[PDB]
Order: structure tokens, then C-alpha cells, then sequence
């Protein structure tokens, strides 16, 4: 069936019918700067050698009109001292746009115009070169792949903790820099029909996170099992767990948001789990051990999982029984 | 073990055989290296009155191996004697609460082993040690004669090998230990399944069993491949450094000894 | 335009060196995958590797810069692919692999090149090798992007790094190492330098791959004699056996007999270059420094992997003489012992002599190549000497044989001497009640005494064995140049005889406890038939 | 005993068996603006020499190839004037590089494959100029500077306020600067078994923060002791006094959180107390006092302590005292 998000957190809905009023273009850097990197280093090779041929052009033209560049001796100076062809002509705009300026052919003082066009060749070049070092750079800060490096484990498993059913997943770290403030928006989706007839596709609603006092956010060192405790007041506990395994259609998806350390941008990861992933009555394998003299994390363990003999039985029909027992 | 255990062992035999054994083998390598260094003027061409100094180098080298043969012979047999009968004697004057205090496996196994042990191996192995370092002394000793220059760039080398002797014996004797160990209860949970074979039988209680014997051998081969692996990492680490130092002395000697030292002679003894 | 070919060869080395730097620089600032071609890989790097050395031969030889810089540029440039091989091996990517295989390509052009030039006009065969590595690691490239994901359709189907080696907790990691590593021991560092500060132990060591246990050799072992009892013994065990650990045993055997032919040839690159000084040397020194190294590499690598094939073997049959041990019958005291006899000596014999098993093929050829060198550098009078050395080889077997009787001998009386002082360190107050002490200690020291004469004789063996150790490589030489000059010499002669004498004289002792130990392994495995098949 | 994050804010826990898919490396810029700055330097350095050492052999080469290398008088000119030997053409791509363009040696219009190679050396010397700038001024917005100079006193005290138990910690500033929305996340961890025999090795826990009506965050202008009250719902509630000092393995840590104002990014600081590091009734010296005109905070007194007359019992007890009293 379909998906709402796949598991590497990409977005699976396709958007259709798009009333482009041309803000999609109109970002004109903040488009760019999403692109990959060989498109974007494509752009702006071809910005480059945009600017030089036309400079290049227009400076051949003038070299032509002034009469400069019929070969003569005498009578004369050329506007710019030793130029004979195109291929010089595109050698003076390198020179002197892209600022290495070799000094073989010297623009003079009696042409007035090429002093012109060199005092607009100048800025221009200038101002593109600050655009594309600027927007390359505010593409460097793409720490999406920071985004890359957070997992989660493949499927998620419930249990029955304090006399109370919950369900545990699993998250971690891959690399020695933190994200700071981290925190966790659980969410779930489901085909719903109020009781006013309106029947909606898909319908979020937030499925809390049960930290200490209160709190959305946690602290990410070594993988910590999310621990989230459904009661009556939640939308989750009116499922049953034979029904979930091949039927219903529901997603539970995990957004984790913090910012990372060294370049201080704001980066998050999705994940979604279907009625299909998800399994009932399990526990995961301790993974930290204490080790030498520190704490060793054993990621192989990281996706296994034992048998734990728990009652199999629905979370109102468990609620019934508890009210029982 | 400090030098206290092996200098009481010698003063155990005497100074009478002590020098007689050292000087002994002092000389036997001598003759050993000499011969070689007769037989690099030997090389270049009187080669009549050469062989025949070739030839009483050679007799003279067997006379002193036999010598000092029976020496380290004679020298073992009379320790053992001496060590045993002294063994004995302080046993016999002990209080009788010493004896009942100290339990009976550790005061007989001495005799047992300990006396065996060193009769079966510690004249050859001493023997083989004594012989092993003379001729190593005597090969540095030659590739330095033969090279004035070569012997300067053998001795960091040589430094080298002293952080790969402590790292090695702290790891080496370690291991050793524990393959006993490992040995020791394999060995005996045999011997108790086979009395107790009616019972085990009885109670089905064979997988069990089974289990325990493959974790016996595992631990059991473990140890004696990590031991293994040891031997191998040090054999392969001082063979490099020994490569290394045929390379440098052979370099030394093509251009120290052939364009300026001219002479022959030297590079062989070297190389060799 | 000999240099301008030359230089267009010194490009590609640059390009890769240079791309090299910034990965291996932040590579440098627990899971191991590895690709099939691996070991062809390093195989063929070696190879590269020698062959560079004997470019440096000929540009040191024709010494222009520019005419021998390709050599010292491509060697760097092999080193840096084993850098970044390795880089990949600790973590994949799909990128730097197509990173090799644009320098591949290249080096490959530059070589036709340079062969087309030469061929339109020493250099030749060179320049040919390097052709034929460079295209076979080509190959190499092309199956790796042929298997996993190089551009082949979107997902790899990548392996899921193996955890046979690599899952929870082992310190144990031959299996899954580098090749060069294989063979240099090099993640012993690691090991050995903890172990140096924290004393080792059952919780700091590793645990057993799955690639040797008790289950599965005796899994292997039990399918063989499955297989072989099927088409119905001593000879049908053997055979099992024999079938049952195939591959590893002739892979040690012929590492083995590679180093022998290494190592004989030694001495004749020392002997030419004895020559040459009298009357292309250096080459022959670095030659000779090569060969060293990859000689007792080779050898190195032979011991162990005879070594481990062994300790499966004993593992394997132990498990099974186990296994064996819960379906006799109680019909078969004397039994239990010649048991357990058969678990502490006849397996421990049967190990050992398959330790000496690729000894016993290697001896031989070890000694023919000897003594057909040798004739070939001191003429029929290496011959004689070739006797002599040889003479030592039977000799020493004897003198081992007389040595064992001795032993016997002396372990009786030794056994009796215990049971004389059992007594003693049991009635320990009632022998100091009333001092009867000093009358048993006569009795011991009378025990002692008989043990002190049997001794006298074993070390009198001993003393010969390590006589004639030493003897015969004196009475060689001596009886050699004195029967060849005076009777029927340039330095390079005598020396290399020299060399040769002692290079032969180590293995002719091994013979000797070859023999003993395979004759003993054949009787405890006749013995292991008898009893596993009651 | 095994600490779970350091006091100087380094974290302890050593990862094993790490499944690395390359992601290590694919955070290419993102994985060295986290280096020191010796590497960075060197690993700069070594771009920027690879890539000239790159183009002057192939400078050297093309100008080999054309002949113009041949030292010959006439018949020629050579695509780039005045070149002689390798060290030449080096300082030729240098000069054309790195935009100094000395101009005594000349690229000319006779060879358009000269003006190939110049027009892919000064776009690619452009790119690596700009991610090398980018990348080191991403890189000066490292503040994990500023996360050092926080500071929190060296032990921790607890205390008996408004006739319940109290915990007091320290925490200040070291410098003129303020750090923006600061905010406090202070965990608990332990070895924990559950009612339904899970038992982890780790376990944290919020305990919370007590700030007026709510709040998760605090402002730092002195050094202000943090206040929470334990009480029956608290996890640390049922800890005793006298088996805190040496048995029980307790780490309480916190982790403060807020952005520095100049740079803008976000900073963290984490510490770690021991059950051996903290004690208990006592009281911390008052800091800040009355001064001339103003406030003096003296920091010679700020990890010093006084004895106070407080009754020692557990929260547990205290709390049944306090139903009896
Ligand atoms: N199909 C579309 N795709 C994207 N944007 C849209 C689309 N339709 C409308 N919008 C924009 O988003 C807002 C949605 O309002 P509408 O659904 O269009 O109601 P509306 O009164 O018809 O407004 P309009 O279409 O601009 S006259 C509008 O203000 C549009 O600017
Ligand atoms: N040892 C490890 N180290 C780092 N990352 C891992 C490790 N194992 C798995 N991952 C990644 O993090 C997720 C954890 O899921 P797993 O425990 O691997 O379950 P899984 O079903 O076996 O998924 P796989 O291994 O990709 S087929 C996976 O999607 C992996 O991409």
C-alpha cells in the first residue's frame, strides 16, 4: 500500500495541480542552493563563461570599430596596446575580468569608452563573484547529511511496563558531535470518520512523548529507547493487536529536530513505521555494557530482539481488564 | 626470574667447572669466526700453507666443541646430584607441625617434577642459550670488523629489538600460563564422564555434557592459537629487522669496500 | 620524443597522488567489508611493487632525470592505491572505486603508448609486465563495479558486512583482516600493547570464529566420514581425514616449498655479487633484500597456516572420540586410562605430526636443490661434501632413537622414587614421633642414586647430538676445500658454499623428528581406529 | 568507577561496532569544520598545492609538446613567452592561480588549446578559493569556546528550604558577554530494573527544573544557584543519605543550552555529578554583595561551604515525618 514518508525521510505525496504564480523561481538563490552539487557547479561554470564571452565579444567589437585592429604602423594607438585577433580579444576580458591582469595588451588613456567599458566590466564581475561565493557557501551549511548520519531501528515493538502497555523505539547517534536540544514530535495518521459524517483521508494527531515532569525534548549520547506510555485519553488505545499486523492502515511517524553543533543550523529526521513494521509483545537486548572502564555500545544488538511472555490483548479490552485486575 | 635462582644454580657446581665451561665456549666461538677470517685471505691469489692453516683451524674447532660438550655434561650431572641430595637432607630436619601445615602435593610434586624436569632440560637448554647468544655476539662482532661503518648503523637497529623483547615476554608467558590452565580441566571432565557413564546415560543428561566439552575445547583452542599467533608476530617482526640488516651491511660493502676500502675480502664474511 | 612519452607517463601518478591527499588527509585527521578481487588486488600490488624496483634498476642503470622519474612516480602511486583500497575496505563508497579505475585507465594508455614506440624501434619485458598488471587490475575494477553498485541499476543489494567476524565482542581476527596483515601479523599490535599494562585473561580475550569450532570441523569431519563409510578402518579414517581438511594443508605446503627455492637462491645472487666486485651489484643487493623478506614471509605464513590447520584437526576428533565416548558400552579401569592416554598423548601426536606434515614434503626438494647447486659451484668435489652433511641426517635419527630407550629407563626408576616419598610427606608425625626419619632418607638417597646413573648416559647422548650439530658443518668445509684445491677457489666459491652448508644443515635436523613423529602419529591413529570403531 | 560524560563536557561512552555505510565521509566540509586547526590548516595547504603542482605539470607538458620549449630563435612563437625549464612553467601557474598575473611570461593568441587549459584553471582555482573561504569562516563560528568558559561548582549540596528538601547547584558567567534564552534540562540516570524484570543498564530521567509558574529556561547575569524541590512524584525521592557517598551509582547531569549573541549559533555545556561528588546539608557562601555603588560578586567563595544544623534523613522517611510533622 501506499506510504506517507519512506524510511529514509524523503516525502512519499506527490503534489499535483500547483497554481505556479512563479515564486518557484522567483527564490532565485534559495532555489539554487537546494540543487546537487554537480548542477550546481554547472550554473556556475556557465555564469562565468557567460559574463567573459560577452565581455569578450563586445571588447572585440570595439577593438574593430575604433580601427585599432587593422594592422597598421603609426598614425595611431591601439585603445589596447597589442591586440590582433578574437583569441587575444577573449584573452584581455580573462585578464582583466577575472582579476589576474598579465599586462601584455595595456588598455590606454586615449579611448574614453574603454574605460568605460572596462569600469562596467570591473563591477559587474565583482558583484557576481560575490553572489557565487555567498550562495556557495550557504550551500556548505547543508547539514541535511548530519540528517543522514541519525537512525532509527527498523521496527518498533510494544510492550506491558508499570502494569501499563508501551512501546518502545529505538534512536541513536553515528558520530562524536552532538545535536543540541533535540526534540521529538511523535505523530499518527489514520483514515478517520467523525461523528458528523465527515470522513478525512489522513489526520495527524500527537501522540505524547513521556519524558519527566513535562517536556517535548531529549538528550541524545547513547541510543535511548523513546518511552511513550498509551492510556485511554490517547488515539492509539482503541486498536487491537490481531488486526494490526496485515488490515489496518496505520502510520506512525517520528520527527526528531535539533540543531547541530559546528555549524548551528536546525536539521530533523522523519521516519515512518506501518501497521505492517510494527510487532507485539517483544524487548530489545541491552546494548550498553560496562566495559573496562567506560560504557561499550554494541550496535549489532542494536535491531535484535527476545521473546518476553506478556499477555496479548487490546489496549481498551486491557484497560477493561485493568479496571478487572 | 632475577639472576639470584640461575647464580646459586652455578655455585651449586663450582667454581671448579664454572670458568671451565665459560672460557671454554669463549674460545670454541672464537675459532669458529676465525676460521672464516683465515678463509677471507685465503680467497685472493702461497695457497699450499693456506689450507693448511685452513685445515688446523678446522681440527682445532671440533677438539674444542667436543670439550666443551662434555663439559656442560658433566657439569649438569653433578648439580642434579648435589641439588637432590641437599633437597633431601633439609626435608628430613623439619619440625613435624611444618609438615603437617604445608600440604603433601606441593612438597612431593618438587620432587617429582621440579628434579625430572630439570634433569630432562636444562643442560640442553642451557646449552642451546649459551651457544644461540655466542653466535650472535660473534655475527654483530663480524659484520662490524668487516664494515668500520656498518657497525654504527647496526646498533640503533639492535635498540630496536630491546622494545620488542619486553613487550613480547610480559604477553609471551601470560598466554603460556593460560593454555595450561586450559588444559587441565578439559582432561579431567573427561576421565569424570567415563566412571559416571551409567549415570550420565540414565539421566539423558548428554547434550548438556556435550555442550560443556565443546566450550572446554574452545577455550582450550583459543588459548593455543593466540599463542601461536604471538609466536608468529615476533618471528616475523625480528626476521624483518634481521633482512633489514643484511641490506644495510651488503650496501655498506659494495661502495665502502670495493671503491674506496678495495678489498674483497671483507664483503663475503658480511654478507655471509 | 622518448622524454615526452616519459613525461606523458609521469602524468597520471600526479593526477591520482594529488587526488589522494585531501581523502587520505581527512581520513588520517568496527565493521570490515570486503570485495571479491581482494587478495588478487594485493597479489598483484606486490607484484607491482617488483616490478617498480626493477624500473629504478634500469633507470639507475641507463643514468636525465625525466627518463627514470615514471618508475618513482608510479611507486608512489601504488602505494597511495593500497591507501585508498584500504581507506575503502573501512568504509565503502562507490565513488572512490571509480577514482581507481580513471587512473587504471590511464596508466594503461600511457603503456600502449610507450610499447607502440618501442616496438616501431631489457626495456621490452618490463614495460610488458607492467601492461599485463595494470590490465588484470583493470578486471578487477570492472568485476568489483560488475557485483555491488558502481552505476549498475540503483541499489547495490550490498552484502551486510559479515558477522561471522565482525559481531558482538571477538578478539580473534585472522580471517578478517588485510592480506598484507595476513601475512605480517599486524593486528597483534593492538593485542600485544594492551596486554603489555592489563594482565590477560578468559574476559580479555577473544572468542573462536565460526570459521573454527568444535562444530564445525567435526561438522566437516563427520561429513567426510559420512561420505567415505557410505561406499563400504584405519585406511578409510586416514582418507577422511585427509579430504576433510584438503585446500589448507597443500596451500601451507606449497607456501612452503616456494620459500624453499627463495631462500637456496640466496646465496648465488651473493655469489655473483661476489664475482662482479673481483672483476650490476647494487641491483643484485636490493634483489637479494626482496627476496629475503618475501622468503620468510612465506615461510611465516606456511607455519601458521599448518598450525591452525592442526588445531582443528584436534579439536575435530576430540569432539568426536567424545562423541564416540556416549554409545560404547560398559562392558569395554585399564579402559578409562588408555582413554584418557588417548586424549593427552595420541591426540596431541596426531596434531603434531600434521604440524610436520608440509615439513615432509618440503625436505626433499630442500635437498635436491642443495646438493644440485652446490655441485654446480665446487664441481665433483661438492659431491663429497654433499655426502658428508648429508651422513648426519641418519646418524641423528639413531642417536634420537637411543635417547627415548634411555628415557624409559630413567621414568621407571623416577615413578618408584615418588612412591618411596608419598610415604614420607603422609606419616610426617609419626615418622618425627621417634625419628626414624634419617633411616627412610638412606633408603630415598639410595633411590636417587640409580636415577643419577641412568642420567649419565642421556646426558652422554645429548651431549653427542649437540656434538655433531656442530661438527658436521666444520668437517664439511674442511674435508670439502681440502679434498677440491690440494687434492683434485674465488672468494664467491667458498662463501657461497658457506652459505649453503648452513642453509642445508637446518633442515637435515628436522628430518630426523619428521620420521619419529610420523611413525608415532600412524600408530595413534591405528590405535584412535581400534577404539572408535568398538 | 565508569563516568557517563566528563566534567570538562566530553562525552565518555565509546561507540563499537558502528555499521559505517560512508556517511563519515559524505559530510565532506561538515566533517572537517570539526577538525583542530592544525589539520585544517594542513589539509588546506595541501588542496592548494595539489591543485597548482597539478596544473603546472601540465603547463610544463603542453608547452614541451608544442616545441616551444626547444630554445629556438625565430620560425616560432611559444604559446606562453619567455618559458624555459619546469621551475618557470611552476611560476607560471602560480602566477596565473592564485590571481597575481606577474605578465612576464605571456599566454598568446597563437595556441587555443592554452587558452583551453587557462579557462578550466581559473574557474576550477575559483571554486576551491570559495569553499576554502566558506568553509573556514563556517568553521570561526565555533563557540564550543564559549561553551567553555561556563562554569558549575565542583559539587553539589543539598539542603532543607521551605520545610521540604532542597537541592542546590551553582552555575555563572565569565565574561561581559550574555548567552540568549538560556535553558536547563537536568537528567538523572541509573541502572534500572523494572516491575516486569526489563532490566536497563542506563536510565534517564527529567527531573525538573523549579522556576515560577512553569518554564524551562533561566537567565544568567550572577551566579544563580538552581533550585529544585524533590518530592514524592520525584524519581530521586527514595534515595538514603549514608549510601549515596560510596556504594550507589548515581550520576546527575545537566545540561544548560542557549545561543551566544554575536555569532548567533547555539551552545551547550554538560557535566556530570557522581554519587561520590555530591554530600549532603550544608549551605554555599553568599556571593554577591553589596558594593559602592553596585554589585560585587566574588568568586574566591564560589565553591566554598558552610555546615548547617539540618536533620539527615531519607526523602522517602523525611517525607513520612513530614505526614507525622
Ligand atoms: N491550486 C493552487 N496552487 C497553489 N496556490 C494556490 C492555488 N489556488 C490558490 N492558491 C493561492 O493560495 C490561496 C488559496 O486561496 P484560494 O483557494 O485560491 O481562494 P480564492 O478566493 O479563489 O483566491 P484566488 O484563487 O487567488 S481569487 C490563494 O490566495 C492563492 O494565491
Ligand atoms: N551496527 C550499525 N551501525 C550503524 N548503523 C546501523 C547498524 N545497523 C543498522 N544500522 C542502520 O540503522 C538502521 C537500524 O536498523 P537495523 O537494526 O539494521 O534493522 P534491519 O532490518 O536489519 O535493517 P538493515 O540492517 O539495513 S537490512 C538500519 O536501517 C541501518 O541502516
Amino acid at each position: 500500500r501506499a506510504r506517507f514518508v519512506s524510511k529514509k525521510g524523503n516525502c512519499n505525496v506527490a503534489h499535483k495541480n500547483i497554481r505556479e504564480q512563479g515564486r518557484f523561481l522567483q527564490d532565485v538563490f534559495t532555489t539554487l542552493v537546494d540543487l546537487k552539487w554537480p548542477h550546481t557547479l554547472l550554473i556556475f561554470t556557465m555564469s562565468f563563461l557567460c559574463s567573459w564571452l560577452l565581455f569578450a565579444m563586445v571588447w572585440w567589437l570595439i577593438a574593430f570599430a575604433h580601427g585599432d585592429l587593422a594592422p597598421g604602423e603609426g598614425t595611431n594607438v591601439p585603445c589596447v596596446t597589442s591586440i590582433h585577433s578574437f583569441s587575444s580579444a577573449f584573452l584581455f576580458s580573462i585578464e582583466v575580468q577575472v582579476t589576474i591582469g598579465f599586462g601584455g595588451r595595456m588598455v590606454t588613456e586615449e579611448c574614453p569608452l574603454a574605460i568605460l567599458i572596462l569600469i562596467v566590466q570591473n563591477i559587474v564581475g565583482l558583484m557576481i563573484n560575490a553572489i557565487m561565493l555567498g550562495c556557495i557557501f550557504m550551500k556548505t551549511a547543508q547539514a541535511h547529511r548530519r540528517a543522514e548520519t541519525l537512525i532509527f531501528s527498523k521496527h518498533a515493538v510494544i510492550t506491558l511496563r508499570h502494569g501499563r502497555l508501551c512501546f518502545m523505539l529505538r534512536v541513536g547517534d553515528l558520530r562524536k558531535s552532538m545535536i543540541i536540544s533535540a526534540t521529538i514530535h511523535m505523530q499518527v495518521v489514520r483514515k478517520t470518520t467523525s461523528p458528523e459524517g465527515e470522513v478525512v483521508p489522513l489526520h495527524q494527531v500527537d501522540i505524547p512523548m513521556e519524558n519527566g515532569v513535562g517536556g517535548n525534548g531529549i538528550f541524545l549520547v547513547a541510543p535511548l529507547i523513546i518511552y511513550h506510555v498509551i492510556d485511554s485519553n490517547s488515539p492509539l488505545y482503541d486498536l487491537a493487536p490481531s488486526d494490526l499486523h496485515h488490515h489496518q492502515d496505520l502510520e506512525i511517524i517520528v520527527i526528531l529536530e535539533g540543531v547541530v553543533e559546528t555549524t548551528g543550523i536546525t536539521t530533523q529526521a522523519r521516519t515512518s513505521y506501518l501497521a505492517d513494521e510494527i510487532l507485539w509483545g517483544q524487548r530489545f537486548v541491552p546494548i550498553v555494557a560496562e566495559e573496562d572502564g567506560r560504557y561499550s555500545v554494541d550496535y549489532s544488538k542494536f535491531g535484535n530482539t527476545i521473546k518476553v511472555p506478556t499477555p496479548l490483548c487490546t489496549a481498551r479490552q486491557l484497560d477493561e481488564d485493568r479496571s478487572l485486575l | 626470574i632475577p639472576w639470584r635462582a640461575c647464580t646459586k644454580y652455578l655455585s651449586s657446581a663450582g667454581i671448579l667447572l664454572l670458568s671451565l665451561l665459560v672460557f671454554s665456549q669463549l674460545l670454541k666461538h672464537m675459532v669458529l669466526v676465525a676460521i672464516d677470517y683465515w678463509l677471507a685471505k685465503w680467497t685472493d691469489s702461497d695457497q699450499s700453507v693456506y689450507a693448511m692453516v685452513f685445515t688446523l683451524l678446522c681440527s682445532l674447532g671440533i677438539v674444542l666443541c667436543l670439550v666443551t660438550s662434555v663439559t656442560v655434561e658433566w657439569t649438569g650431572l653433578k648439580v642434579a646430584k648435589r641439588l637432590h641430595r641437599s633437597l633431601l637432607n633439609r626435608i628430613i630436619l623439619a619440625p613435624m607441625r611444618f609438615f603437617e601445615t604445608t600440604p603433601l602435593g606441593s612438597i612431593l610434586n618438587r620432587f617429582s617434577s621440579d628434579c625430572n624436569t630439570i634433569d630432562q632440560h636444562i643442560p640442553s637448554t642451557l646449552e642451546c642459550l649459551s651457544r644461540s647468544t655466542l653466535l650472535c655476539v660473534s655475527a654483530l662482532t663480524v659484520i662490524s670488523y668487516v664494515t668500520p661503518v656498518f657497525l654504527v648503523a647496526l646498533l640503533p637497529l639492535a635498540v630496536v629489538c630491546y622494545f620488542i623483547q619486553k613487550y613480547f615476554r610480559v604477553a609471551s608467558r601470560d598466554l603460556q600460563q593460560l593454555d595450561d590452565t586450559t588444559q587441565l580441566p578439559l582432561l579431567s571432565h573427561f576421565a569424570e564422564t567415563v566412571e559416571g557413564l551409567t549415570t550420565i546415560r540414565a539421566f539423558r543428561y548428554e547434550a548438556r555434557f556435550q555442550q560443556k566439552l565443546l566450550e572446554y575445547t574452545d577455550s582450550n583452542n583459543i588459548a593455543s592459537l593466540f599463542l601461536t599467533a604471538a609466536n608468529r608476530w615476533l618471528e616475523v617482526r625480528m626476521e624483518y629487522i634481521g633482512a633489514c640488516v643484511v641490506l644495510i651491511a651488503a650496501a655498506t660493502s659494495i661502495s665502502n669496500s670495493l671503491h674506496r676500502e678495495l678489498s674483497a675480502g671483507l664483503v663475503g664474511l658480511g654478507l655471509t | 620524443n622518448g622524454c615526452f612519452v616519459d613525461a606523458l607517463n609521469v602524468v597520471p601518478h600526479v593526477f591520482l597522488l594529488f587526488i589522494t591527499f585531501p581523502i587520505l588527509f581527512i581520513g588520517w585527521g568496527s565493521t570490515w567489508l570486503h570485495f571479491p578481487g581482494h587478495n588478487l588486488r594485493w597479489i598483484l600490488t606486490f607484484i607491482l611493487l617488483f616490478v617498480l624496483v626493477c624500473e629504478i634498476a634500469e633507470g639507475i642503470l641507463s643514468d636525465h632525470l625525466h627518463l627514470y622519474m615514471p618508475a618513482g612516480m608510479a611507486f608512489m602511486a601504488a602505494i597511495t592505491s593500497v591507501v585508498y583500497y584500504h581507506n575503502i575496505e573501512t568504509s565503502n563508497f562507490p565513488k572512490l572505486l571509480i577514482a581507481l579505475l580513471i587512473y587504471w585507465t590511464l596508466a594503461f594508455i600511457t603503456k600502449t603508448i610507450k610499447f607502440v614506440k618501442f616496438y616501431d624501434h631489457l626495456r621490452f619485458c618490463l614495460t610488458g609486465l607492467l601492461v599485463i598488471l595494470y590490465g588484470m587490475l583493470l578486471l578487477v575494477e570492472v568485476n568489483v563495479i560488475r557485483v555491488r553498485r558502481y552505476i549498475f541499476f540503483k541499489t547495490p543489494r550490498e552484502v551486510k558486512p559479515p558477522e561471522d567476524l565482525q559481531d558482538l565482542g571477538v578478539r580473534f581476527l585472522q580471517p578478517f583482516v588485510n592480506l598484507l596483515s595476513k601475512g605480517t601479523y599486524w593486528w597483534m599490535n593492538a593485542f600485544i600493547k594492551t596486554a603489555h599494562k592489563k594482565p590477560i585473561d578468559l574476559r580479555a580475550i577473544g572468542k573462536l570464529p565460526i570459521a573454527m569450532r568444535a562444530l564445525t570441523n567435526y561438522q566437516r569431519l563427520c561429513v567426510a566420514f559420512d561420505a567415505q563409510a557410505r561406499k563400504d578402518g584405519a585406511r578409510a579414517i586416514w582418507r577422511a581425514l585427509c579430504h576433510a581438511f584438503g585446500r589448507r594443508l597443500i596451500l601451507s605446503s606449497t607456501f612452503r616449498i616456494l620459500a624453499d627455492l627463495l631462500g637456496f637462491a640466496g646465496p648465488l645472487c651473493i655469489f655473483g655479487i661476489v664475482d662482479h666486485l673481483g672483476k650490476n651489484a647494487y641491483v643484485l643487493a636490493v634483489l637479494l633484500f626482496l627476496a629475503l623478506l618475501l622468503q620468510r614471509t612465506f615461510l611465516q605464513a606456511s607455519y601458521y597456516v599448518a598450525i591452525e590447520t592442526g588445531i582443528n584437526l584436534r579439536g575435530a576428533i576430540q569432539t568426536k572420540i567424545y562423541n564416540k565416548i556416549m554409545h560404547l558400552s560398559t562392558s569395554n579401569e585399564m579402559t578409562a586410562g588408555q582413554i584418557c592416554n588417548l586424549v593427552a598423548i595420541d591426540t596431541n601426536q596426531l596434531m603434531w605430526f600434521f604440524f610436520l606434515c608440509p615439513n615432509l614434503w618440503a625436505m626433499p626438494v630442500q635437498i635436491i636443490v642443495g646438493v644440485i647447486l652446490l655441485y654446480y659451484i665446487l664441481g665433483v668435489s661438492a659431491l663429497i661434501g654433499a655426502a658428508v652433511i648429508i651422513l648426519l641426517a641418519p646418524v641423528q635419527y639413531f642417536v634420537a632413537t637411543k635417547l627415548s630407550q634411555a628415557q624409559r629407563s630413567t621414568l621407571e626408576h623416577s615413578n618408584e622414587r615418588l612412591k618411596q616419598t608419598n610415604e614420607m610427606l603422609r606419616g610426617m608425625k609419626l615418622l618425627k614421633l621417634y625419628a626414624w626419619e634419617s633411616i627412610f632418607c638412606s633408603r630415598v638417597e639410595v633411590t636417587r642414586r640409580k636415577e643419577m646413573t641412568s642420567l649419565r648416559a642421556f646426558a652422554v647422548y645429548t651431549s653427542i647430538s649437540i656434538f655433531m650439530n656442530t661438527a658436521i658443518p666444520i668437517a664439511a668445509v674442511l674435508i670439502t676445500f681440502v679434498g677440491h684445491v690440494s687434492f683434485f677457489l674465488s672468494p664467491s666459491v667458498a662463501f657461497a658454499s658457506l652459505s649453503l652448508f648452513h642453509i642445508l644443515v637446518t633442515p637435515l635436523f628436522l628430518l630426523s623428528s619428521v620420521v619419529r613423529s610420523t611413525v608415532k602419529a600412524l600408530v595413534s591413529v591405528q590405535k584412535l581406529s581400534e577404539f572408535l570403531s568398538s
